[PDB]
């Protein structure tokens, strides 16, 4: 009974989190009303990891929906599986965060955070043995970025020895809402460096390019981007939601994926990514070739620019586990220049029998690559292009922040970039 | 795409093999410390065999046989011949040898003097030679007192063996020489003898009444090119190849290189390698081995071939690098990692 | 090739063949190690809370 | 009669323990409910099988075993499995969250909180013994519990049972059946702190068992069940002398006397043959010479290494089935004249032979085929130091960059313990080289 407490904050956080529960609820045979209707016992073996069991054989997601404005969560509550969430687990304000990290972290967010922790404490107290927490949010806004990292800081204080995990959507000028997104992302990244054990970096530009070039979607929407995130979040959590010879809880994964405490930012990947030739059976080689292809990765970082510290691949569906090892052992032994040679056997593979809905087989990719420094370099450059002229700073100094804190976020980010660089040589 | 590493930069042979492997476009070289390799061109000394064959899904191959030093060490070879029943102590193609440890350190000092006094008393030629593996340090003399005293002044194991006082001398010149045969043993323990040998000849007239000047007694390519005043006179680089040497044997001795010398050479190579096959074979091992050997022979005026030593990390004759190295890639490397004639070797069949 | 100490019973037998002749920390100290590591954990955690309190 | 207590620590220890006791019961005619019709002494007796089984008044034969794991999912299989009736609840100890493959977490953080409870349960089994021989401890090198908690348990067993022998069955880490990257750290840390507390240790390299299952049993992708039933045959061959009438290795002490002349060098190599696939149409039955000759093939060694380039210190041949001393010595003569067997000069060149007439028992529905005779050779070769070399090298690659070290320091371990442990292994490798190489 290794329970995980899920939290979703802000617009992006709640929209991506909603689809995630939609996807995995379908995989575990849970309908929108919480009743189970699957045909395999595997669907329930680990159901208590993400769902609570209520009266009448009802399964309620262990999820807490947080936002500083009602709009997004009114959509969830009216969405497909909106009725499945515990009503008490909706915590929201009315002021909004105005895409302002200071408002989410120091002013508006502070006024609401204590009541969020009351719900978190409630869900934790009922866990037999709490694995840890997982947060979904963006870094470019105000609530998910500012209040999200405030929540993490206050969760780590009250649960210092529990694992803190996040899915963090990184901003990109190509898929942008406001110009202050580099400010909010740089301020959040430092909080994550300090207070998260694992962070899956999701770059909206990578999601966009995939919908545009690979999926051949003429006009991508946030909905399209969120379909990729749902599928990827379901893939990375397969290790936790189903049985297998691997076991693996959050702390065991972190112990094998994070060789240094600050370098815990992962690049996820998924395969297949097909356009509507969609019924063609996909062979193991094609799953492996795409899963490692950069065009299938969602951090917008060319892995061939850095080195993999650790790599975890999860294959789903009825396939040849002997042929899986062969293709995996082929990619490594064919590109051993992009794997650090001072972590023996840093490429692990796991197979799951239940495939995602609508696919005979799939593969999810989890890489701890020093190439991620390119993502942080982009954010840093955009931050400094505005901060050197103090552009838009008044939105933040008006909330009580000082220029020094920005200077410190800049140095903290450039240090992180320097730390990745030394392990790339 | 096959992968290989290089852990001996001083190997002229495998510098060419590596240069050929890359030229095929199907072999990729990795850093010398990358464990994910198919082929290791390993170091000469302290090669870590225990770390081979433990990478999942990687068939790993190395260019050295673990345990073959027993054959490529001066003292080791002597002990192997005297202690192995397949070769016996009465082995007829190996000069009478004795292992002699310096007194500042089993040892065969008393056994040597016994056979020495027997020769001295019987009027027989009693000229011996002392040498070791730590030499470039050789001494030739007919007095047992000088041979033993020379070894005590050193600090490593030495070997004293009978000096062939009746060597076969080429004409014109009246000059000594030795024969180098290259032998390749693949993972299946086939014994392939390279069809091309080299006679490393002395450019000085052999003088039996003066073992002090060792230029006419030692046929090493380095000694002749440094202390000899007739280097390159009769043949380029004091190297005569089998085509010429065979033509000479026909003109002078009315015999052929095959009949008079090569039969004994092929026999000696087989006996030496078959003897240690159960000790070094990799037939049922978790990794695979091959290795290039350099056998050095002596020929006396009776056309009898004697084994001098076996080199485990031999070099090749400049003219024969291209042909031999390519041959190593064909029968030793591509036989295990095939790519996408008239073999240059001579297979010496045997019972495994 | 000699056989020595041949012992036979209803369920088997055993013997010996020679081919050739020849030629702690106290309970107290363990508690200190355990408690010393527990103390270093408490220290590191206090420094975490001190950092968070700032 | 003297009793042996088996301790199973961590997933690998518990699942291997489950396979052994399954086999022990089939070998001794014990049913899943603990009944043993052939035992004419009800609720008592000092027979050889009583070294491993106690008896209740109701005639239940109960393993003298304790299962310990910091997480309950593996031991829950025992609580509800086929042989659930054998054990009682006091014997199965489970925590709520494991060591996360972190030696420091199993030794210090979590170990400190459960060590006294485990000693209490073992003390309960000890109080049932009239003359306890010692302990057989099963664990993995890589697991956080198997590595970290085992070393702690061994330290306390030496304190509470000073004069008792301790043998290990340790699983050497193999990347083919492992998803953990830090197992070299755990293996070296647990070997360092356990070395002076274990009298004799049988290492099983998962890589060796894995290839045997693919090569001999034609299993393209073996599972832990496949790996464990094969391992429990080797374990049974090694413990049979303690559980059956005999004169060789009749008590745990004899294992050290026959296999370990030097204390630190206490890791005998195990070689087993024949392993024949059950799915075969029908195999030709191998002779005493052929299976004895097979004991010197690297393909059926529990740890892949080349004994031709080591030196033997001791050699036990344990036969099961149709074997007479006449045929053993005949095959040994042939092997000496063909094999490369070099003993150290300060040890006799000989073999101790034990024969048990009962052939190997095979679990119904298992992978192994019923054979008429099988053998397990226990040889102490310096060649097994190749296993340490491989492991120490991987340790060096990661430790040179302090990779993953923060996870251990975070649980209260000092960084100096890494190097203190590595230097002990460097000394252990030097001991093997001084004994084996000239
Ligand atoms: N042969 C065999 N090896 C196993 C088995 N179970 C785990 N292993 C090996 O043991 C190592 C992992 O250690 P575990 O025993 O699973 O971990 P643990 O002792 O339970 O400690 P934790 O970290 O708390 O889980 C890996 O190298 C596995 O290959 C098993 O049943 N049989
Ligand atoms: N017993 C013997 N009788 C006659 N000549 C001998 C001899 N032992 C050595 N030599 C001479 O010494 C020369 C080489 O000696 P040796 O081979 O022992 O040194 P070395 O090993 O450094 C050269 P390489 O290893 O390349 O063959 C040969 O040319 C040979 O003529
Ligand atoms: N992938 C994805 N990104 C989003 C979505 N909504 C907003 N974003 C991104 O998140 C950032 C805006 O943060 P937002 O969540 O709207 O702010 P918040 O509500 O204050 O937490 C911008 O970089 C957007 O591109 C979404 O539904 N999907
Ligand atoms: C202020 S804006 O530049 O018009 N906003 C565009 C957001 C977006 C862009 C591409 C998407 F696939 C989804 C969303
Ligand atoms: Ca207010
Ligand atoms: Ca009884
Ligand atoms: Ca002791
Ligand atoms: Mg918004
Ligand atoms: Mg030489
Ligand atoms: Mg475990």
């Amino acid at each position: 009974m290794r329970e995980i407490v899920h939290i979703q904050a802000g617009q992006c956080g709640n929209q991506i989190g909603a689809k995630f529960w939609e996807v995995i609820s379908d995989e575990h045979g849970i309908d929108p009303t919480g009743s189970y209707h699957g045909d395999s016992d595997l669907q329930l073996e680990r159901i208590n990891v993400y769902y609570n069991e209520a009266t009448g054989n009802k399964y309620v997601p262990r999820a807490i929906l947080v936002d500083l404005e009602p709009g997004t969560m009114d959509s969830v509550r009216s969405g497909p599986f909106g009725q499945i969430f515990r009503p008490d687990n909706f915590v929201f304000g009315q002021s909004g965060a105005g895409n302002n990290w200071a408002k989410g972290h120091y002013t508006e967010g502070a006024e609401l955070v204590d009541s969020v922790l009351d719900v978190v404490r409630k869900e934790s107290e009922s866990c037999d043995c709490l694995q840890g927490f997982q947060l979904t949010h963006s870094l470019g806004g105000g609530t998910g970025s500012g209040m999200g990292t405030l929540l993490i800081s206050k969760i780590r204080e009250e649960y210092p020895d529990r694992i803190m995990n996040t899915f963090s959507v990184m901003p990109s000028p190509k898929v942008s809402d406001t110009v202050v997104e580099p400010y909010n992302a740089t301020l959040s990244v430092h909080q994550l460096v300090e207070n998260t054990d694992e962070t899956y970096c999701i770059d909206n530009e990578a999601l966009y390019d995939i919908c545009f070039r690979t999926l051949k979607l003429t006009t991508p929407t946030y909905g399209d981007l969120n379909h990729l995130v749902s599928a990827t979040m379901s893939g990375v959590t397969t290790c936790l939601r189903f049985p297998g010879q691997l076991n693996a809880d959050l702390r065991k994964l972190a112990v094998n994926m994070v060789p240094f405490p600050r370098l815990h930012f992962f690049m996820p990947g998924f395969a297949p990514l097909t356009s509507r030739q969609q019924y063609r059976a996909l062979t193991v080689p094609e799953l492996t070739q795409q899963m490692f292809d950069s065009k299938n990765m969602m951090a917008a970082c060319d892995p061939r620019h850095g080195r993999y510290l650790t790599v975890a691949a999860i294959f789903r569906g009825r396939m040849s586990m002997k042929e899986v090892d062969e293709q995996m052992l082929n990619v490594q032994n064919k590109n051993s220049s992009y794997f650090v040679e001072w972590i023996p056997n840093n490429v692990k593979t796991a197979v799951c029998d239940i495939p995602p809905r609508g696919l005979k087989m799939s593969a999810t990719f989890i890489g701890n690559s020093t190439a991620i420094q390119e993502l942080f370099k982009r954010i840093s450059e955009q931050f400094t292009a505005m901060f050197r002229r103090k552009a838009f700073l008044h939105w933040y100094t008006g909330e009580g922040m000082d220029e020094m804190e920005f200077t410190e976020a800049e140095s903290n980010m450039n240090d992180l970039v320097s730390e990745y660089q030394q392990y790339q040589d | 795409m096959y992968t290989f590493v290089v852990r001996d930069e001083n190997s002229s042979v495998y510098a060419e093999v590596s240069r050929l492997l890359l030229a095929t476009g199907q072999w990729k070289r990795l850093r010398k410390d990358n464990p994910r390799f198919n082929l290791m061109l390993g170091e000469r000394n302290r090669l870590p065999f225990g770390r081979l064959g433990h990478e999942p899904g990687l068939v790993q191959l190395v260019n050295y046989y673990r345990g073959a030093d027993k054959l490529c060490r001066k003292a080791s070879l002597v002990k192997l011949i005297k202690t192995s029943p397949e070769l016996s102590e009465s082995c007829t193609w190996f000069p009478e040898s004795y292992v002699i440890y310096p007194t500042n350190l089993t040892d065969e000092r008393e056994v040597f003097l016994a056979a020495y006094n027997r020769r001295r008393e019987g009027r027989e030629g009693n000229v011996w030679i002392a040498k070791s593996s730590a030499g470039a340090g050789i001494l030739i003399s007919s007095e047992a007192s000088e041979l033993l005293d020379f070894i005590d002044e050193q600090g490593q194991v030495h070997v004293i063996q009978k000096y062939l006082e009746k060597p076969l001398l080429l004409e014109p010149g009246h000059r000594k020489f030795d024969i180098r045969s290259w032998v390749l043993v693949d993972h299946l323990y086939n014994i392939y003898l390279y069809r091309e040998g080299v006679l490393r000849t002395s450019s000085e007239p052999y003088n039996s009444a003066n073992f002090q000047d060792k230029t006419c007694h030692l046929t090493n390519h380095c000694i002749q090119k440094e202390y000899s005043k007739n280097y390159g006179r009769y043949e380029e680089g004091n190297e005569m190849f089998f085509e010429e040497f065979n033509q000479y044997l026909m003109d002078a001795l009315n015999t052929t290189l095959e009949n008079s010398i090569l039969l004994q050479i092929k026999h000696i190579i087989r006996s030496c390698l078959m003897c240690i096959e159960p000790a070094i074979s990799t037939k049922h091992l978790h990794y695979q081995s091959f290795q290039l050997f350099g056998f050095d022979f002596m020929v006396d005026e009776e056309l009898k071939v004697w084994l001098i030593e076996v080199n485990g990390a031999p070099a090749c004759a400049q003219k024969l690098y291209a042909e031999l190295c390519q041959g190593i890639v064909d029968v030793a490397i591509s036989s295990v990692f095939p790519l996408a004639p008239t073999s240059i070797f001579i297979k010496l069949h045997h019972h495994h | 090739m000699e056989v020595i100490e041949l012992n036979k019973c209803t369920s088997g037998q055993s013997f010996e063949v020679i081919l050739k002749p020849p030629s702690d920390p106290s309970l107290e100290e363990i508690q200190k190690k355990l408690e010393a590591a527990e103390e270093r954990r408490k220290y590191q955690e206090a420094e975490l809370l001190k950092h968070l309190a700032e | 009669m003297r009793e042996c207590i088996s301790i199973h620590v961590g997933q690998a220890g518990v699942q291997i323990g489950n396979a052994c006791w399954e086999l022990y019961c089939l070998e001794h005619g014990i049913q899943p409910d603990g009944q043993m019709p052939s035992d004419k002494t009800i609720g008592g007796g000092d027979d050889s099988f009583n070294t491993f089984f106690s008896e209740t008044g109701a005639g239940k034969h109960v393993p003298r075993a304790v299962f310990v794991d910091l997480e309950p999912t593996v031991i829950d299989e025992v609580r509800t499995g086929t042989y659930r009736q054998l054990f009682h609840p006091e014997q199965l100890i489970t925590g709520k969250e494991d060591a996360a493959n972190n030696y420091a977490r199993g030794h210090y953080t979590i170990g400190k909180e459960i060590i006294d409870l485990v000693l209490d349960r073992i003390r309960k089994l000890a109080d049932q013994c009239t003359g306890l021989q010692g302990f057989l401890v099963f664990h993995s090198f890589g697991g956080g519990t198997g590595s970290g908690f085992t070393s702690l348990l061994m330290e306390r067993l030496s304190v509470d049972y000073g004069k008792k022998s301790k043998l290990e069955f340790s699983i050497y880490p193999a990347p083919q059946v492992s998803t953990a990257v830090v197992e070299p750290y755990n293996s070296i840390l647990t070997t360092h702190t356990t070395l002076e507390h274990s009298d004799c240790a049988f290492m099983v390299d998962n890589e060796a068992i894995y290839d045997i299952c693919r090569r001999n049993l034609d299993i393209e992708r073996p599972t832990y069940t496949n790996l464990n039933r094969l391992i429990s045959q080797i374990v049974s061959s090694i413990t049979a002398s303690l559980r059956f009438d005999g004169a060789l290795n009749v008590d745990l002490t004899e294992f050290q006397t026959n296999l370990v002349p030097y204390p630190r060098i206490h890791f005998p190599l195990a070689t087993y043959a024949p392993v024949i696939s059950a799915e075969k149409a029908y195999h030709e039955q191998l002779s005493v010479a052929e299976i004895t000759n097979a004991c010197f093939e690297p393909a059926n060694q529990m740890v892949k290494c080349d004994p031709r380039h080591g030196k033997y210190m001791a050699c036990c041949l344990l036969y099961r089935g149709d074997v007479v001393p006449k045929d053993v010595n005949a095959a040994i003569a042939t092997i000496k004249t063909k094999r490369s067997i070099q003993f150290v000069d300060w040890c006799p060149t000989g073999f101790k032979v034990g024969i048990n007439y009962q052939p190997p028992t095979v679990v119904p529905g298992g992978d192994l085929a019923k054979v008429q005779r099988a053998v397990c050779m226990l040889s102490n070769t310096t060649a097994i130091a190749e296993a340490w070399a491989r492991l120490d090298h991987k340790f060096d690659l990661m430790y040179a960059k302090r990779a993953f070290v923060h996870w251990y320091v975070g649980e209260g371990m000092e960084e100096g313990e890494f190097s203190e442990a590595r230097e002990d292994m460097a000394a252990l490798e030097k001991d093997y080289e001084e004994v084996g190489v000239d």
